[PDB]
């Protein structure tokens, strides 16, 4: 995508986390583990499933519509009648397949972006107190127990608090 | 042939049981039918791009 | 201590074509479009079809004296024909429009 | 939208401020109050009349047509008009209004990327010489009087020149 | 477009780069001069060919179609071919005039995004080492010779490396 999220500053996904598209991580002295952050992955469920069904709900119902027989001295009559299938069918093929991809292209963007926007969610939150690594990670330089990284994922991080131990363990 | 089953949809080659959009199977239809197109795959995501690291 | 923030991955091989590249692994995935039938005719919403077997719809609605089981099927869904029918007009003759009644019957 | 500055970073818009879309607000010791951004507002502006227009100009004018009359033995005809009729309405109908969908999400994310623009053109003026805060607000560091906030709403913020003042007062 | 970069935090192209679309360009004792980076042009040559080509080669080609001949007696039918060939004009044109417009705007921002990443990756690896300046530029704190040229180009370069000679530099 041209956010730049998925396998640029993440270097790829997380196959232990199960529990939404886009999540956490972390490591304390009290454990470790996967957890998804409910509020943006239902968000970009919301929207995706709205463009699909906008897609299909949009589409009206093929009603019954067959052949029709034409008799010796009616070729020209075939042929238009031929002529109107052929347009019809020509249109929509060219319209449905391109509307895909085009979609395609932009639902990718779309999670790119969501993703890229709570890595920086998160750099808002702990501003001095951490220091962006690769892979989309914030290295503490205080310690952060599992209180504090409930208070990260929330975005009730209180900064201040931390800023002296930081100040001393940054050197 | 015929035989004891219904559906909302029919085609020459059989009858139809979905709820999609589309169809190719084919363009003479009786019934309440998905749009005959002659795409042989119309596959939209929904999820992420699945790169494990 | 680390927090870093990432995004689901999986053992799916779903693949989507996007404007920019052509071959797109993802997680999840929605088919919109229908490739199958169950190659058999069925009743529309409990109403059979008209199976006119061997039968023409001219032979059918002229009575010829091979399609005799087609005269107590008072009402249908929709009729089917045999692509090639041979029980038509036994014996021969114009049929002034045709296709016309067909254009027509097909409606009953 | 995707760059998530519309009741995003941005906590809603200011119902006082009536001469353009995108702008400021100030309070300093010589006043307070709210003005507009002419030059992204303009912009803003010509980019969605041209593509309003756009929409409506390429279309053509709906010329006479109406239905024909068929006798009782051109019901096969009749079908083929109507057939016509309805494929056409069909395609319009589905393209117009996925294509009001589509531009209207367009202009949405337009609209988002704008004010954030503005928002970093303000951070790159005036680095360490004030504080980011919530609500897309930037708390100065030293006295910025209305000379200041025309010059840092210009593009012509003199950093280094009170960077004495912000550098004591920032302790 | 709306990324920025385009006519935005660089002021104008490079008339005197001739090897691809984005780059670089440097300025040190061992010399000057301009040079592409072949990974992001070539990524993004090959997301415009295949949408291009999409838009050429998802279009059926135009089979033989001819009008048709009717009798004076006929005028309905001919009014009713002349319908369905108008009709199919006026979506064709429609549709590849709105199409065009639609994808123009976007090769364009996906253009603006890319360049605006290159600038990302730079300020990403420089960090401290290297202040922000307007057009796109980087000012080192350290000498930077033709292998750190290399290196910051390549993403490889070794930040640490010269903190005690930018942090000295940057008094
Ligand atoms: C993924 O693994 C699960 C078991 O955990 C299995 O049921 C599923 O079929 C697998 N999916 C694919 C695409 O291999
Ligand atoms: C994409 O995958 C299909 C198989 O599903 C293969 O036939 C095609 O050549 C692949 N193409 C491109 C253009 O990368
Ligand atoms: C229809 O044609 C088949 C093949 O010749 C024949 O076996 C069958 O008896 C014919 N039909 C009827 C309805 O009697």
């Amino acid at each position: 995508g041209l956010f730049g999220a998925i396998a640029g500053f993440i270097e790829g996904g997380w196959t232990g986390m199960v529990d939404g598209w886009y999540g956490y991580h972390h490591q304390n002295e009290q454990g470790s583990g996967y957890a998804a952050d409910q509020k943006s992955t239902q968000n970009a469920i919301n929207g995706i499933t709205n463009k699909v069904n906008s897609v299909i709900e949009k589409m009206n119902t093929q009603f019954t519509a067959v052949g029709k027989e034409f008799n010796k001295l009616e070729r020209r009559m075939e042929n238009l009648n031929k002529k109107v299938d052929d347009g019809f069918l020509d249109i929509w093929t060219y319209n449905a397949e391109l509307l895909v991809l085009l979609e395609n292209e932009r639902t990718l963007d779309f999670h790119d972006s969501n993703v890229k926007n709570l890595y920086e969610k998160v750099k808002s939150q702990l501003k001095n107190n951490a220091k962006e690594i690769g892979n989309g990670c914030f290295e503490f330089y205080h310690k952060c127990n599992n209180e504090c990284m409930e208070s990260v994922k929330n975005g009730t991080y209180d900064y201040p608090k931390y800023s002296e131990e930081s100040k001393l363990n940054r050197e | 042939p015929m035989d004891e089953c219904d559906a909302k949809c029919q085609t020459p080659q059989g009858a139809i049981n979905s709820s999609l959009p589309f169809q190719n199977v084919h363009p003479v239809t009786i019934g309440e039918c998905p749009k005959y197109v002659r795409s042989a795959k119309l596959r939209m995501v929904t999820g992420l791009r699945n790169i494990p690291s | 201590d680390t927090i870093c923030i990432g995004y689901h991955a999986n053992n799916s091989t779903d693949t989507v074509d996007t404007v920019l590249e052509k071959n797109v692994t993802v997680t999840h995935s929605v088919n919109l479009l229908e490739d199958s039938h169950n190659g058999k005719l069925c009743l529309l919403k409990g109403i059979a079809p008209l199976q006119l077997g061997n039968c023409s719809v001219a032979g059918w609605i002229l009575g010829n004296p091979e399609c005799e089981l087609l005269i107590s099927k008072e009402s249908w869904s929709y009729i089917v024909e045999t692509p090639n029918p041979e029980n038509g007009t036994c014996y021969p003759g114009y049929f002034a429009d045709y296709e016309e009644l067909r254009e027509q019957l097909s409606s009953v």
